């Protein structure tokens, strides 16, 4: 009868990811914050306006 | 004091408790709050290890040249076997073996426990 | 010397292109199996550590081997 | 005790023991995870064949 | 069990595994009234047999 609790659990895989992982996905949104979403394009790509 | 005259069936309860996710995984969700068992079994040396990245006759009885029984049979380095008229003719073209292509030079020994094995009595 | 460039300097570094594979290694056909130029939520990725999926490149051991030995093996660079 | 005596006549057996390991694999600390790493590895070199390869994978994770 | 509990792991936990209640001590005590909580004389109940054992 553990439901008194509340707490619960996805059967899927496993969980929580690695530090590693928080920083790289963190240090993108901050660059796409700042950069106000806009797509800085590469140098060799031949050339959407850019800002 | 469980009473004088009764037959209970037993019933089986064949559904384990094993925890579907710890099982395969190693990992469940749930932790040390899991409902069920968690106890983490493999199966039996199914896979064999072979790498791509680096009473059998292997005697034909006929020839791999007459086609026809052995007769005054030939041995070579190898196991191979062929008659005397056979290995002769081979090297009047073919360096190698008939089969292998390794190095015979040429080279053949009287065969006859070839004769034996195709003796009904053996030697 | 005698320039205070720093040897490298921007003006011709500035647009030069990233790389590309030998014609040979090109050949074994790795450049479609993964596209470096130029996609997994982080819940998607963690399961893949538990799960996890095989066979990702499906390149073929005999091909790899005989690009560096038997096909490229006086295979020398152009210039 | 695994690398001294034969593989086969362990009793608990190999394929029964190394699936147990990769979850001490996360268990922190160093004397496990020092004396576990030495303990797969083992494995590794003596007798591949028993845990199948996607084990191995979620062991190279 | 008051002993290790602070060295588990950090932030790794998910909501479950940090929050939950772990089963492990209730199963210690049902393991110990065992024969008591599982006993043949009962007023009413079905025998069951586990699988592979002679438990009954
Ligand atoms: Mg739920
Ligand atoms: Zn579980
Ligand atoms: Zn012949
Ligand atoms: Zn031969």
């Amino acid at each position: 009868m553990n439901y008194l609790e509340g707490v619960g659990s996805k059967k899927g895989g496993g969980g929580i990811a690695s530090e590693s992982q928080f920083n790289l996905q963190r240090r993108k949104e901050v660059e796409s914050l700042l950069s106000k979403g806009e797509n800085v394009p590469y140098t060799f790509q031949d050339e959407q306006v850019r800002s | 004091n469980q009473p004088t005259n009764i037959r209970t069936t037993v019933l089986m309860d064949f559904q384990p408790d094993v925890c579907k996710d710890y099982k395969q995984t190693g990992y469940c969700g749930y932790g040390d709050s899991c409902k069920f068992l968690h106890s983490r079994d493999d199966f039996k040396t199914g896979w064999k290890l072979n790498q791509e990245w680096n009473d059998l006759e292997k005697i034909p009885f006929k020839c791999t040249l007459c086609k026809e029984d052995y007769k005054s049979p030939v041995v070579t380095n190898c196991g191979h076997y062929f008659c005397g008229s056979c290995f002769a003719k081979d090297m009047k073209k073919g360096t190698k073996c008939f089969i292998c292509h390794k190095e015979t030079h040429g080279s053949a020994k009287v065969a006859s426990d070839l004769q034996k094995m195709l003796n009904k009595r053996k030697s | 010397w005698q320039s205070k460039k720093e040897y490298l300097s921007g003006r011709s570094l500035l647009g030069k292109r990233p790389f590309e594979l030998p014609d040979i290694i090109k050949k074994t056909n790795i450049e479609q199996m993964r596209s470096t130029l130029p996609e997994k939520s982080l819940k998607e990725a963690s399961r893949a550590r538990v799960q996890p999926k095989m066979g990702a490149l499906d390149l073929d051991y005999k091909k790899l081997h005989d690009v560096f030995f038997k096909i490229g093996a006086n295979w020398k660079p152009d210039h | 005790i695994t690398s001294v005596m034969d593989l086969d006549k362990l009793q608990p057996p190999i394929n029964q023991i190394l699936p147990t390991l990769t979850p001490i694999l996360r268990n922190k600390h160093r004397k496990v995870e020092v004396n576990t790493i030495k303990f797969v590895g083992l494995i590794g070199k003596l007798a591949p064949t028993y845990a199948p390869p996607k084990e191995w994978m979620r062991i190279c994770f | 069990a008051s002993g290790f509990e602070d060295s588990m792991q950090f932030k790794k936990l998910t909501h479950a595994q940090r929050t939950g209640l772990s089963q492990i001590p209730n199963r210690r005590f049902t393991l110990w009234w065992s024969p008591t909580i599982n006993r043949a004389n009962v007023y009413v109940g079905f025998l069951v047999q586990l699988d592979l054992t002679g438990i009954f």
